[PDB]
């Protein structure tokens, strides 16, 4: 899985 | 230069602490903070630059202090953040947190903006990002006040709509919020999402270019949480272009970087490893969006193309059109 974040 | 305790405006001390002290305004902080008049309004601004820095042991012990305080404002902020860390900590659920909130409740327009703010970080946590992007709309800046606290949650909203853009394939849109956070952002963790964010768009276009942007993001990446999340980023950037990958992460039980060594894993060529791997995640409860990137590594080792199939589907369950393209695209070469 691809990592996002905000 | 006053006593800790009658401070008028950290906004005036914090833009000379980061003037003077860049380096090590965590350490300094983390003992002015406590100092502070729990009743205050310097203390309620403490933990949302706290909060933002996302340096949690210094952040909820800022909470105590506003739940534990009696003015009324206090202790709604202190509630508010103190449900904001709870599903950062995956202590409470989502369900349970949205119950909570109801029986209060919030009348300052801050803590009824960030109640719903703190909600698009739960849901693009989990992968909802149907949730995620219509909630962006009910947040009105319009009900904030002028002053330090609405320059801060425009940096957060700024990030929460860069992964907003990005979830719907709008690389351009994505690239843009990020590079606007950056211009009008000083904290380490607003940078490092923004360049995590831009070498995410670049995943596909260009391998190089895509790390660039991390390599930058890396300079901001001191919280060891945002350095496991920039080396599953490199995983999986080096996964996707067959690149040389020193970013796999062989002791952690996170379900994302459990998958990300078992994408390393297929890549390698030991299978009987990536499946078991697959085999243990298929026991944990993983969110729509895991399960699209689980069932897309699962097509790239049985050739089962119902398993692209269940990759899509939740992947459009999740409301991703972006890395939707994963399984989409190992069909056209299969026929």
């Amino acid at each position: 899985s691809a990592i996002r974040g905000a | 230069n006053t006593p800790e305790k009658e401070m008028e405006n950290l906004g005036g001390l914090l833009k000379i602490v980061k003037n003077l002290f860049p380096d090590s305004e965590e350490q300094l902080l983390s003992e002015y903070f406590l100092e502070l008049d729990p009743n205050k309004k310097c203390a309620r601004q403490s933990v949302e630059y706290s909060d933002i820095n996302q340096w949690d042991t210094l952040t909820d012990k800022i909470i105590i202090n506003l739940c534990n305080s009696k003015n009324s404002t206090s202790q709604e902020w202190g509630k508010v953040y103190s449900l904001h860390r709870k599903l950062n900590k995956n202590e409470i659920s989502l369900n349970d947190a949205i119950r909570e909130s109801g029986k209060c409740k919030i009348k300052s327009a801050e803590m009824l903006f960030f109640s719903n703010a703190m909600l698009m970080y739960a849901y693009l946590n989990i992968g909802e990002f149907g949730l995620m992007k219509s909630t962006s709309k009910l947040l009105e800046f319009d009900d904030l006040p002028e002053g330090f606290i609405k320059e801060s949650f425009k940096s957060r909203v700024s990030m929460l709509e860069a992964n907003i853009s990005l979830n719907e394939n709008s690389l351009l849109e994505a690239r843009q919020h990020s590079n606007r956070a950056i211009e009008n952002s000083n904290v380490n963790r607003i940078c490092f999402f923004a360049y995590l964010t831009i070498g995410n768009t670049l995943i596909f276009e260009d391998y190089d270019e895509a790390k660039k942007a991390y390599i930058k993001g890396q300079k901001y990446a001191k919280n060891p949480v945002h350095q496991e999340m920039l080396d599953g980023a490199l995983c999986f950037l080096s996964n996707i272009w067959k690149k040389e990958n020193q970013w796999v992460n062989y002791n952690s039980d996170n379900i994302k970087y459990l998958q990300l060594r078992a994408f390393y894993y297929i890549n390698q060529g030991n299978i009987e490893e990536a499946t078991e791997i697959l085999d243990e995640l298929s026991s944990r409860d993983q969110d729509e969006n895991e399960l699209g990137f689980y069932y897309y590594y699962k097509g790239l080792i049985s050739q089962d193309k119902t398993d692209y199939a269940k990759s899509i589907r939740y992947f459009k369950k999740s409301d991703d059109k972006y890395f939707i393209q994963l399984p989409l695209l190992q069909l056209e070469r299969m026929g």
